């Protein structure tokens, strides 16, 4: 179909199955690290695997009941959730 | 000896010629300072009045360094006559 020569916002879901971070690796893979140097440690390829599955989601301004219009305004109470095996970016919700 | 066993250091040239020609006075200079912080950062207006409700204040530390500060309010005096300041600074939200 393309390719997307650059991380997307669906990075995260690799990253726990497979233990690497890309995020890392690309300053690294920039900086003339190799993969398989001390930095990088990237496994060999046939010892890179994934361990069990991972789910992303994202939370929008979007409003699903008037065809998805991304509401302005202000957000005056944030309750994220935490916990293991959780993972939060957060963006434009925070308290004020 | 005198300077270095009050404070625990860093003691330069000017400090001992300053307290020489200013006994009680440079010692409340350091009093202040330990107490908060370099102030000749502070904006005059900031300095002098402190801060309303509803305020922003900028405080500009170093190249491309500097507090945020805003203040949302000051609570009622307490049983023991403190009161709460509601701050954000730096996006995050603290009390004193």
């Amino acid at each position: 179909i393309e390719v997307n020569p650059r991380v997307q916002v669906e990075h995260t879901i690799t990253e726990m199955v497979t233990g690497i971070d890309i995020v890392k690796t690309q300053i690294l893979v920039a900086a003339g690290a190799d993969l398989f140097g001390e930095e990088i440690n990237m496994p060999q390829q046939k010892d890179i695997t994934t361990l069990g599955y991972a789910i992303q989601c994202r939370i929008t301004t979007e409003d699903p009941l008037n065809d998805f219009m991304p509401d302005t305004g202000t957000i005056i109470a944030y309750r994220s959730s935490g916990g293991f095996g959780v993972r939060l970016d957060a963006g434009d919700g925070f308290q004020g | 000896e005198l300077l270095e066993e009050e404070q625990q250091g860093p003691v330069t040239e000017q400090d001992i010629i300053s307290y020489v020609l200013y006994p009680k006075v440079y010692e409340q200079y350091i009093q202040t300072r330990n107490q908060y912080g370099n102030l000749s950062l502070l904006d005059t207006p900031t300095f002098f009045f402190g801060m309303r409700n509803g305020e922003t204040v900028e405080i500009e530390i170093d190249k491309g360094k500097r507090l945020i500060i805003k203040l949302e309010t000051i609570s009622e005096p307490d049983e023991n006559g403190n009161r709460t300041i509601y701050y954000a600074m730096n996006g995050q939200a603290r009390r004193i």
